[PDB]
């Protein structure tokens, strides 16, 4: 086959700055007789299919904004963003259909945007959950853009591993910025026992490690 | 207004074969090459083989030379991809794609369907129970507040969650699943409101599991 | 790996009775170029002709028009690769 | 707007006429613009394109109205779409060459050259009927010698078609085996092709069998081997066979039968490279005829066992089936019953007989 191979592995650019990002394949594209290069570009954006944006490498799809625009011939190909917009926030493939159809490894493209703190905040068990003998005990924390981030859950001034199960989402396409979800799970005999809960954070916008706690 | 149209998500034990469909409308069923994609969780497209719906006309790629099987039925106008001896590597999602015309003067992928979600496993198949996010009290002095549904101990992977019938779309964040302990997933849907906006409005959240086929909408305050 | 088989054959012109054909040599020296061509099917009516294999054409005198034929190629390598071949088809005008 | 396919290096002509019948200025242009050829008046005047020394038209049809581009010795680098220009409207011709050639690392392989972007699919038939389908590439892993014909594969892409032929031969002396299956009475063929590089060289051969009975191995003929001309020297009686003066290699038996059954070794030794040379032969025979209201079907020879023997009416199923050697009805349906010895995939040997 053809092997095609894309770099970076992912990228970061800040808003209304231009990306590049590069498609080399093993063997040409570009068609001797009629000029034309066999290679496309697309989008994916999370949670969706991927999404046409250039072909011939030069010509791009209905739908596609004027921002976009495709470069090269031969074998190095690649793909020029004119103006980051926040909402391009997404991983781009490139294919050959000279031969067969290999795609690439893909570039992800995130924004980097200004620093921001997270707003925190803790739920208790439903009394639903607590019902059928299970403890559950998750914290939120909402657009905060450095997606390093330090939670530990302390119950009654007591620090607990092995038991949180954390979830981040991907970069947002409004605003740019991140959410955590930690999740401590426990049986109620054992929620019952203890009395204070709360989860304590860091963040490069927070000066002070903040906390949110509740009492059962 | 040419649709492509894939199964829903399936459980397949190890060893068996998952036979799996694209069903496509708004053009001439016969007249352009199918093609199938695998993504891996988190990972590259790997193309997969390409059938011609006039005659069945065959070709894989060999990495898939005898897993991937491609067949069509005319007459449904549908196209399916059958995976033999599915292996623990083999869980991804598949989709089907159309070249944009005929004879080399469109070859790239531009109609997709929307996936299909194939977990190799063994184990049973398991309805998710929901429950409800919310504050301890009224009391938060800061305006913002924060609501939630908990889904949780549901397999195989996808659940797909939206609020209030899918009206509610702004400051909603429904997070990844994550497999607890026990083996089963538990993902964590909240979204944001003001303060001033609770018991104003009623909220409630749709959680939407296809292999169970269970809807519960869950009404959370 | 290490094949020794002559590449790329085609038929640069033709004419009703004759053919010019062209091919592509491969890795190895090779000795000779054994060119044989016969009528489709009938594999028993076959005349063989042989060129240095440093020449890359040969021309190919004496054929009825209108007739498919099949043209094939070897090449021999003194050292001891073996007796590789390329095949293709043509008719004559 | 047109679709045409075509073989590598045939001659296709790409149809472009107008309104008005009569000689007026007009032009070829390929995809990327640029011009094939035109006319000034009477002249013709060539394009400066790469398909210069094999692009043409005919001149006869100008009058008539008929503008025709003609392309021959086609090559796959000529599949592009291309554009007849009169100076009113343009007509659009989108042309895809194929071709197919054969490569050999016993064993062989076809590969199907093809135009880029193409999505085509290719099935190929054997002589015998043995269908071998696949994408771009193919390989013909196992060959006996009686499947040695002229192959014919047929290429597709979307709903355009192109049909290919080509001839394979197997050698004999080479690893591939020689093997025949003949209802009882019919005349059996055998034949060991040469390989081009000993055929004019000399030597001496014979042919060693052995029948149903393993008692004796009967060695039927010696045969001597000068310039391209086979004379024999000895024959046995029981079989009646016949030696081709002829070069290639031929070998007949007058009618199959059973004790004419089984595995044989053919040797041929040369003068020159003293190396012996042998090849493996083997014949299988079918009796499945009826005696009185019983009905028998037996096969004789060296059969893997894992075929089957099967006696079925072609209407209903199989009424017996076995993977022995023998195989016996008495008082069938009435009907025209059938005999099959066969593996999973086909039917190696059939016959049809009448209750
Ligand atoms: C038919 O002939 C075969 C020959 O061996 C014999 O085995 C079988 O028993 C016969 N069946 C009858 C006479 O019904």
């Amino acid at each position: 086959d053809i092997v095609m191979t894309q770099s970076p592995d992912s990228l970061a650019v800040s808003l209304g700055e231009r990306v590049t990002m590069n498609c080399k394949s093993s063997q040409s594209l570009l068609y001797s007789t009629n000029q034309k290069n066999y290679l496309a570009w697309y989008q994916q954006k999370p949670g969706q299919s991927p999404k046409l944006l250039i072909y011939w490498a030069s010509t791009r799809e209905s739908g596609v904004p004027d921002r976009f625009s495709g470069s090269g011939s031969g074998t190095d190909f690649t793909l020029t963003i004119s103006s980051v917009q926040a909402e391009d926030v997404a991983v781009y493939y490139c294919q050959q259909y000279y031969s067969y159809r290999t795609f690439g490894g893909g570039t992800k493209l995130e924004i980097k945007r200004t620093v921001a703190a997270p707003s925190v905040f803790i739920f208790p068990p439903s009394d639903e959950q607590l019902k059928s003998g299970t403890a559950s005990v998750v914290c939120l924390l909402n657009n905060f853009y450095p997606r390093e981030a330090k939670v530990q859950w302390k119950v009654d001034n007591a620090l607990q591993s092995g038991n949180s199960q954390e979830s981040v989402t991907e970069q947002d396409s409004k605003d740019s910025t991140y959410s955590l979800s930690s999740t401590l799970t426990l049986s109620k005999a054992d929620y019952e026992k203890h009395k204070v809960y709360a989860c304590e954070v860091t963040h490069q916008g927070l000066s002070s490690p903040v906390t949110k706690s509740f009492n059962r | 207004q040419v649709q492509l149209q894939q199964s829903g998500p399936e459980v397949v034990k190890p060893g068996a074969s998952v036979k799996m469909s694209c069903k496509a409308s708004g053009y001439t069923f016969t007249s352009y090459v199918i093609h199938w994609v695998r993504q891996k969780p988190g990972q590259g497209l790997d193309w997969i083989g390409y059938i011609n719906p006039y005659n069945d006309g065959t070709d894989y790629d060999e990495k898939f030379k005898g897993k991937a099987t491609l067949t069509s039925d005319t007459s449904t106008s549908t196209a399916y991809m059958e995976l033999s001896s599915l292996r623990s590597e083999d869980t991804a999602v598949y989709y089907c794609a159309r070249e944009k015309d005929n004879y080399a003067t469109g070859a790239w992928f531009a109609y997709w369907g929307q996936g299909t979600l194939v977990t190799v496993s063994s184990a049973s198949t398991k309805g998710p129970s929901v429950f409800p996010l919310a504050p301890c009290s009224r009391s938060t002095s800061e305006s913002t507040a924060a609501l939630g549904c908990l889904v949780k101990d549901y397999f195989p992977e996808p659940v797909t969650v939206s609020w209030n019938s899918g009206a509610l779309t702004s400051g909603v964040h429904t997070f990844p699943a994550v497999l607890q302990s026990s083996g089963l997933y538990s993902l964590s849907s909240v979204v944001t409101v003001p303060s001033s906006s609770l018991g104003t409005k009623t909220y409630t959240c749709n959680v939407d599991h296809k292999p169970s086929n269970t809807k519960v909408d869950k009404r959370v305050e | 790996g290490v094949s020794d088989v002559p590449r790329d054959l085609e038929v640069v012109a033709a004419t009703p009775t004759s053919l010019l054909i062209s091919w592509d040599a491969p890795a190895v020296t090779v000795h000779s170029y054994h060119i044989q061509y016969w009528p489709l099917g009938s594999y028993q009516r076959y005349q063989v002709f042989s060129v240095p294999g440093s020449k890359s054409t040969a021309t190919i005198s004496g054929l009825k028009p209108g007739v498919e034929y099949q043209i094939r190629v070897y090449a021999e390598t003194g050292g001891a690769q073996s007796m590789g071949w390329i095949q293709i088809g043509y008719r004559t005008e | 707007k047109k679709v045409v396919l075509g073989k590598k290096g045939d001659t296709v002509e790409l149809t472009c006429t107008a309104s008005q019948k009569k000689s007026i200025q007009f032009h070829w242009k390929n995809s990327n613009q640029i011009k094939i050829l035109g006319n000034q008046g009477s002249f013709l005047t060539k394009g400066p394109s790469k398909l210069n020394d094999r692009a043409d038209s005919r001149r006869s049809l100008w009058d008539q109205g008929n503008f025709p581009l003609i392309i021959k010795n086609l090559k796959i680098e000529d599949s592009d779409t291309y554009i007849c220009e009169v100076e009113d409207q343009k007509e659009e011709v989108q042309l895809l060459v194929f071709g197919l050639t054969a490569n050999s690392d016993q064993s062989l392989t076809l590969t199907l050259e093809s135009p880029p972007g193409s999505s085509p699919s290719v099935q190929c038939r054997s002589p015998r009927g043995k269908n071998i389908q696949g994408g771009k590439t193919l390989s013909v892993s196992q060959l006996e010698l009686q499947d040695s014909g002229t192959w014919t594969c047929t290429v597709l892409q979307n709903q355009k078609k192109v049909e290919f032929k080509i001839d394979i031969v197997v050698l004999a002396f080479q690893k591939a085996s020689s093997i025949v299956y003949k209802k009882e009475g019919e005349q059996v063929e055998f034949s060991f092709p040469l390989a081009f590089t000993v055929e004019k060289l000399t030597g001496s051969g014979e042919l060693w069998w052995q029948a149903e009975r393993a008692s004796s191995s009967k060695s039927w003929i010696t045969f001597d081997l000068k310039n391209k001309e086979v004379s024999v020297k000895r024959v046995t009686q029981d079989p009646k066979l016949q030696m081709g003066k002829k070069l290639p290699l031929h070998l007949t038996l007058p009618q199959a039968l059973p004790q004419y059954a089984g595995s044989g070794n053919l040797t041929l030794a040369l003068e020159a490279k003293t190396g012996k040379l042998h090849q493996e032969v083997n014949l299988v025979v079918m009796r499945a005829t009826q005696l009185q209201k019983n009905l028998t079907c037996e096969v004789w020879g060296p059969t893997s066992p894992k075929l089957m023997l099967s006696l079925k009416l072609e209407n209903k199923e199989a009424k017996v089936s076995k993977r022995e050697k023998a195989v016996w009805v008495l008082n069938p349906e009435a009907g025209m019953w059938q005999c099959l010895l066969s593996d999973s995939g086909q039917v190696l040997l059939e016959s049809n007989i009448k209750v």
